[PDB]
């Protein structure tokens, strides 16, 4: 950076991903290289961003703002400083999520079947009472796992040597919260 | 790439960057000093005791002169700028801020920041259609039924959302300097988790403008120091919040006149984008919601209509879906869509329904024929009695023609 | 090698050395000779007639000064030195001698040693708390109805062995010099040949403090000869006896605060020995006994507890043995002893109780499982009523899967 | 010792051993050799050690304190002494024993039994009514006998020669105190 005449201009993005008690923002610098940036000036607050300020280093791209109340829309402003003084801010806002996302930790799914289709080919299917991402894993029934995600509520494992018992496993994933391992189901394969 | 829409080609409800709409834009004020330059007096307090500073305000000096572009201008702590109303303004004196948006925001906040100590009185109004009618916003008082006629804090309930309250709150005469009112215009509604689903709430935040009324200042006597202490001084005012676009327009941006416009991209119109854009017509107009963006449809006039009504009685009837009616179908054709060819004309076929010439005309022989149209496709026409063909110009086997053009062929 | 513990290995009963406390310490003196250098007679028989002497007291000359240091330092017979109080101390006249042996004592005897003639009239009171309160110790006079209040002789019963009593003795004018006064606490006491087991005794004897006072003279007329050979000297005070350690330390030294402790090894601790040093709370604190010592005994938390108290209900439960119980087990075990992984885990087996991570998490499945506590060592959770392993993740052969997280298995 | 200047400092160690209308004493000299050291001066007394005092050689490591009375706690002191004058001193108390102790004088055991074990062995043992070294000896039923001390009521005595009647005998000691031989038993050991 050649000169510190000036202020900082504006940082160029800023990009904000709320939790339910927390807040994670990420941002870029200036595109204009030639003014030293000292750091910058973060601040934040409920309908406003004055609550509280921060003070962070030049090569910080991140910051999580970790203190914070379920269901509340906070506006944050990010500022970028050098010793002319601070420049103009950028802002955005978010709202965090709910203590009922936390509330109750998410649960599996149940009614979970897998039936043999052929020798290389097992179906898994489950349910869902919640009315999502399902992870589904399997494995010899010492050898380990093999993994896959599905959008939908069933999904067809293919590659499996025949005539071997399988064992089938589902989790659940929302709001990116996530919960254990549904009970397993045991398929053998079809002899080819 | 457009925020507007997904990740392939679908319409996905799109917001204005959160801004603070009040940094480029000038305020006009009541008063400022150094109009004659004037003397200043603040007060500091270094222990226990009261310590005064005396200094002067003046416009035409450039490190003395405090304009109300120092309202608005880049805030740096490091180095401050505030504009300053001048001496002996206290009750029953007004000092007024005034400040145009030129378009419609919605405002989440308004900030002013003190390089005096606070007012005790103040209030924070909103004009809703660009400068004519003010309503309030806040109000700020020690004394709010006495100086505003306002009960203070009111619980706001679903019933009244909209109600402005006065509160003691940010008062304080201290501190003396950079103290802070920060208004939010969410604060405590009750729908204001659901602000989304709440028209009153989106009706309550929107405004084209702002205008700050200092009323009363701190007391802290009557001798000519003591007026030349009491003064208002702002270093920053500030109107966050983002343009009100209807959830249809990632951007506001001027247009051909200067004026400050959503860049509408959902087939949408007008400068909210609280309408279809023309041609558009075949469902009527929705605000963006998180689950479902509401986007205008094209409805189909298959090139023959330039023009597009909506049709409440045929949305309703068709399902609730579509729609609107194409207005009037040039090349012979005749709506709803223009889908067929007017009655008295007939079906090309070697061109689909929405080429220029696939209305072809339909030529029935005024003597030989019971009417002037044909039948759609076929290209037959109502021939009378005893006469045949595709237009009727001869009479069939077995028959020939007569003197009566009523009844053109006959039997033998 | 450490007298508190025998042949091998084992707690033995344990008593500092008998010391005179006196020794070192300095002793405050209500009055002393020579501050404006003065004039003393001391009187002496040759046969029948007495013969004056007369000398300066001057205490700025080392020849001639005669300071209370010279109450407790070493004493020389054949090079001595004395203590002197000025002349015309006469009654009703005090001089008193106090002096801090600033720790618990038990005090065998007391003496004073005086170069003028012994007092007539004279008491020794302790102080069992650091200076705060004093009892009496013993009494001298000629009249002990009359200078003290106290019938002289009163024969000592069990019921009080701790009556201050009024005597005679010692009390002659004779030796004129080199006198003795010899106080010892246990004489005629009932239990005295019980004290190891006699608490009242014991008590008795315990002082923190010791303070003398000269009440009366003796005559030997009212002229300045007679009024400068009235005054007291002391050659060498003794407080003989043991400090007091309760059995439980053969020594007592400074500690951080250069205070006098009890160098305390039973696993004691406080300055008497009084208490169980830390985490041995297992059983009651005890004075040792000839018989028995009885030391605080280590309470087995097995690693998992820095903590410890101890259980009067739980000790006269199991035995009158133990004991005590551990306070907050970490490494998710449970007391008394977290001899065992809490509710909610199980058993490493690979390590034993002791161990860090010998308690190991039991993790029953959330819907396979009727509760969340495994089976302390074969690791089996309460799997609900057709589900099977070791947490319960599968039904078993015969059972399928529900859609009720219920019931999560069911025959066919 | 180099130099008379100073008084002698205090003896190294004082240890008593009380009897019952006695007392055993012993010490060592300063640990300092330098200063010469003429003679001890002991003190002692009931209560305190005021009540006699005696003066002994320099070479003198031993006293016994020798008319005094039962059951009485006596207090000890013992200075070092030369023509400079006397150092500071050291004490110890000791407890005299009571008349009890002397009164009866010890009695043997009663209830002897000796039981031949085998060709080399033969088991003893006694009783006692008191309610404690035993002292046991041996020999041939002109020659001469075999000892053997035991903290126990029975021993089992060894190495004797085959198909010979030996002759066994107790004494007992309380509190180093001692009674007679008790009365003998006579047990012949085995043929090998
Ligand atoms: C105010 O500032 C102008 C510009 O510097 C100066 O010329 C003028 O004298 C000032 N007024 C007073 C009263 O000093
Ligand atoms: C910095 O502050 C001064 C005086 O307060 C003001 O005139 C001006 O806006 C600023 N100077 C610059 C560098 O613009
Ligand atoms: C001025 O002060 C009056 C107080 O009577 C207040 O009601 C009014 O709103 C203020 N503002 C204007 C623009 O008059
Ligand atoms: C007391 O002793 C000091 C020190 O030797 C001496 O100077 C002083 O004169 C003496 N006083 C009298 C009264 O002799
Ligand atoms: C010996 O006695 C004198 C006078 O009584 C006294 O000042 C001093 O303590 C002693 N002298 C020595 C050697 O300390
Ligand atoms: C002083 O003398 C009085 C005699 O009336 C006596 O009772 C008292 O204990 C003596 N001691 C003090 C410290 O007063
Ligand atoms: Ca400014
Ligand atoms: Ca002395």
């Amino acid at each position: 950076g050649a000169d510190e005449s000036q202020v900082p201009d504006q940082p160029s993005s800023l990009h904000v991903r709320p939790q339910t008690n927390c807040i994670i923002m990420s941002w870029t610098p200036p595109l204009n290289p030639n003014i030293v940036v000292r750091g910058y000036i973060i601040g934040y607050g409920v309908g406003s961003p004055y609550a509280e300020t921060v003070r962070v280093d030049s090569k910080q791209r991140y910051y999580s703002i970790e203190r914070l109340e379920s269901s509340s829309h906070y506006v944050i402003s990010l500022k970028a400083f050098n010793n002319a003084g601070e420049g103009v801010p950028l802002y955005e806002s978010a709202t965090t999520r709910s203590i009922t996302d936390v509330s109750t930790p998410m649960l599996p799914p149940v009614g979970v079947q897998a039936v043999a289709l052929t020798h290389e080919a097992v179906r898994v299917s489950w349910a869902d009472n919640s009315v999502r991402l399902y992870t589904v894993r399997w494995r010899t029934s010492s050898a380990k796992y093999k993994s896959e995600d599905t959008t939908s509520l069933s999904y067809t494992a293919t590659g499996l040597k025949p005539n071997t018992m399988y064992e089938f496993s589902v989790m659940v994933t929302k709001n990116r919260r996530s919960s254990t391992w549904s009970m397993t189901a045991h398929a053998t394969t079809y002899e080819a | 790439p457009d925020p507007c829409y997904d990740e392939h080609g679908l319409p996905r409800r799109c917001i204005p960057d959160f801004v603070n709409s009040a940094f480029g834009k000038e305020v006009k004020v009541s008063s400022t000093c150094g109009k004659p330059p004037s003397r200043y007096c603040v007060v500091t307090e270094k222990g226990e005791e009261q310590v005064r500073s005396c200094h002067l305000c003046n416009a035409s000096d450039p490190k003395r002169a405090h304009p109300p572009s120092f309202l608005t201008d880049l805030n740096n702590p490091h180095n401050l700028t505030c504009w300053q109303s001048d001496s002996y303004v206290q009750y029953p004196h007004n000092v007024t801020l005034t400040l145009s948006l030129g378009k419609k925001f919605e405002v989440t906040y308004v900030s002013l920041q003190f390089c005096s100590p606070r007012p005790e009185s103040m209030a924070i109004y909103k004009s809703m259609d660009y400068g004519k009618t003010w309503v309030p916003f806040q109000f700020y008082s020690t004394q709010c039924r006495k100086m505003y006629n306002k009960p203070s804090r009111a619980a706001i309930t679903k019933q009244n959302e909209q109600e402005a309250i006065c509160t003691d709150s940010h008062t304080d005469v201290r501190p003396l300097s950079g103290g802070l009112i920060a208004f939010s215009t969410l604060d405590g509604r009750p729908t204001a988790h659901d602000f989304d689903n709440s028209p009153v709430l989106q009706d309550w935040v929107t405004a084209t403008d702002i205008k700050v009324t200092f009323s009363r200042l701190h007391t802290f006597d009557d001798s000519e120091l003591a007026r030349d202490s009491y003064f208002y001084a702002v270093s920053d005012l500030q109107v966050g919040g983002r343009c009100k676009c209807n959830g249809h327009a990632s951007r506001c941006v001027r247009d051909r006149d200067d004026n400050l416009v959503c860049d509408c991209k959902h087939n949408t119109a007008g400068p909210e984008c609280d309408r279809c854009k023309p041609f558009h017509y075949d469902r009527p107009w929705q605000r963006a919601t998180a689950r479902e963006a509401n986007e205008c449809v094209a409805c189909n006039c298959n090139l023959h209509a330039r023009r597009c009504r909506f049709n409440m009685e045929l949305y309703k009837l068709s399902g609730r879906k579509s729609g609107g009616v194409c207005l009037n179908c040039r090349h012979n054709t005749a709506g709803r869509h223009c889908h067929y060819c007017k009655e008295g004309f007939y079906r090309d076929l070697s061109k689909p329904i929405s080429h220029r010439k696939a209305c072809k005309e339909c030529d029935c022989h005024p003597v030989g024929a019971a009417g002037q149209t044909c039948n759609q496709t076929t290209g037959q026409c109502p021939c009378k009695d005893g006469v045949t063909g595709i237009t009727c110009n001869r009479c069939a086997k077995g028959y020939q023609q007569s003197r009566s053009p009523i009844a053109p062929c006959i039997k033998i």
